């Protein structure tokens, strides 16, 4: 007798502010949790657009129980599914490309392999933005390839944008590339 | 018993609902972010 449609996973999902005045506890804010997709848009319907960010903050989207850090048990052997977006494409790919992230998330869009996902992050900066997926083993080829794929795939990249995935370890080279 | 799976088709259909428009009842005030 579900009312609201329940999802596979509970959410959190995370603002940060990269103020290097203050400490990292200080600068990381959480907005909500939500397990369900009709409380999921009742959150998206009343935040900012990532483009509408400030320079310098983070949104993230984590597994509940992931704190959202690379040094969480569950991305310390992990890696990234990274999009590197121009400052120009800000206010017309940064929005569509970050919500279908969110989308491939709570839907687990990843059939069996979506277990590996621990969380997505979108960095809104002067430089250049970034979105990303992150999973939880590096070295798992089949699972990080096929979340590449589909990733690839439900963004609508054309063949010739290619994407790179990058451990983490290595992050602070692509290991696998669609 | 099964994975919950959700295709983009469905998950935009939902966005529909009136319950959508209702605010989260402990959603913070950040500005910004939530205002």
């Amino acid at each position: 007798p579900h009312m609201k449609h329940p999802l596979q996973n509970r959410w959190a999902l995370w603002f940060f502010k990269n103020d290097k005045s203050k400490t990292w506890q200080a600068n990381l804010r959480l907005i909500s949790k939500f397990d369900t997709v009709e409380d999921f848009w009742a959150l998206y319907n009343h935040i900012q657009l990532s483009s509408n960010l400030m320079p310098g903050c983070d949104y993230s989207l984590f597994k509940d129980g992931i704190e959202p850090m690379w040094e969480d048990e569950k991305n310390k052997r992990g890696g990234r599914w990274l999009i590197t977006l121009n400052k120009q494409q800000r206010r017309s790919d940064l929005d569509r490309f970050w919500l279908e992230t969110l989308l491939c998330l709570i839907g687990e869009s990843f059939d069996d392999y979506s277990d590996d996902v621990c969380g997505a992050v979108v960095n809104v900066r002067a430089k250049g933005d970034k979105i990303a997926i992150w999973t939880t083993e590096c070295e798992n080829r089949e699972a990080v390839t096929h979340i590449g794929r589909v990733y690839k795939e439900r963004l609508g990249l054309p063949p010739k944008i290619v994407i790179g995935y990058q451990s983490h370890a290595d992050t602070a080279k692509n290991r696998f590339v669609v | 018993m099964t994975r919950i799976i959700y295709d983009r088709k469905f998950l935009m259909e939902c966005r529909n609902s009136p319950v959508t428009k209702t605010p989260p009842r402990d959603l913070p005030t950040i500005p910004g972010v939530t205002s």
